[PDB]
């Protein structure tokens, strides 16, 4: 999350018009989602890691 | 206002903002706690919905 | 008289409903009897609004918002693409798309929904 | 059609089961005939809500009793 928005940022900072703004924050985002496992493909990632958080809070219980 | 984002701006700080999922019986606060940021105008062409949900989707993982 | 057999439909319908939640097969039982009657009262003398289309879109919408916060992209499709093709879909006596039974059919799973966001 | 009903009441239940309501196919058959008949589904509800609880506290006892 807070390398990819930093990213986003900096891309922004640097776009040269909007297109290329839109364009670099969409893959910030997109990015962002994958490794945060908040995107499609890493959706098998992000239940695992939620069925974890899970099991964490039920010890944690 | 018990932390640091105290110091955020208040331009900023009113973006930051506390979404509660539908509330379903036995759901916990982790299940529907989430950050979100609202993009509109010309910062929408950027943060598009699909980035929106992504970004959101990382605040409540 | 119709009326009467439209209620004693509902009084069984009700009934059957009590027997299977609740896993009261005899009707002789007491509190058989006691959820028989509270659903029946509450079917006949209910101060419910009519259901509203907009709330269980809205409902669903926030059950898919909330799967897609927690990352699980794939429940947030299912959930919105079952409830759209539930709101599609004809009921077994109404034949009509979007028709109050469906509606009605959408509160009652969201007024059921357990955790949508953290399900599988 | 036939085929029409069933793919509704899969997507009922499909809907239940993503919403973890723990409803069978066949109370979700029965809630959606309730409804065609003009039951209010508030009231539905709180009365399958009444019944679930009951049923809850029932086998709590029962399970404190064995």
């Amino acid at each position: 999350l807070e390398c990819s928005w930093d990213e986003l940022w900096n891309k922004v900072q640097q776009a040269q018009d909007l297109d290329h703004i839109i364009a670099a924050h969409e893959v910030f985002l997109d990015t962002i989602i994958s490794r945060c496992l908040l995107d499609s493909d890493s959706r098998a990632l992000l239940n695992q890691l939620r069925a974890v958080f899970d099991q964490i809070i039920e010890l944690q219980n | 206002r018990a932390t640091n984002a105290q110091f955020d701006s208040p331009e900023i700080l009113r973006r930051l903002d506390v979404r509660l999922l539908e509330v379903s019986p036995g759901d916990t606060g982790w299940d529907v706690f989430s950050l979100d940021y609202h993009v509109d105008g010309p910062i929408a062409t950027v943060f598009t919905r699909e980035c929106m949900s992504h970004y959101l989707r990382v605040f409540n993982f | 008289p119709p009326w009467s057999r439209l209620d004693a439909q509902q009084e069984r319908d009700v009934r059957e409903l009590v027997r299977g939640v609740a896993g009261l097969q005899d009707e002789a039982d007491p509190n058989f009897q006691l959820a028989l009657n509270f659903a029946w009262s509450n079917f006949r003398f209910h101060r419910f609004l009519d259901v509203n289309s907009h709330k269980i879109e809205k409902t669903i919408e926030g059950i898919y918002e909330k799967f897609v916060i927690h990352s699980d992209l794939s429940k947030a499709a299912s959930w919105k693409r079952l409830t759209e093709e539930f709101l599609n879909a004809p009921l077994p006596s109404i034949k009509e798309i979007k028709t109050d039974a469906h509606y009605s059919i959408l509160s009652l799973l969201l007024c059921l929904s357990d955790s949508p966001s953290n399900s599988s | 059609n036939l085929n029409a009903v069933r793919e509704t009441m899969d997507v009922l239940l499909e809907i239940s089961r993503i919403l973890n309501t723990g409803l069978d196919m066949e109370t979700l058959s029965i809630c959606v005939r309730l409804c065609e008949q003009g039951i209010n589904p508030e009231a539905l509800s709180s009365v399958i809500k009444e019944l679930r609880k009951a049923t809850e506290a029932l086998k709590a006892a029962e399970n404190m009793t064995s």
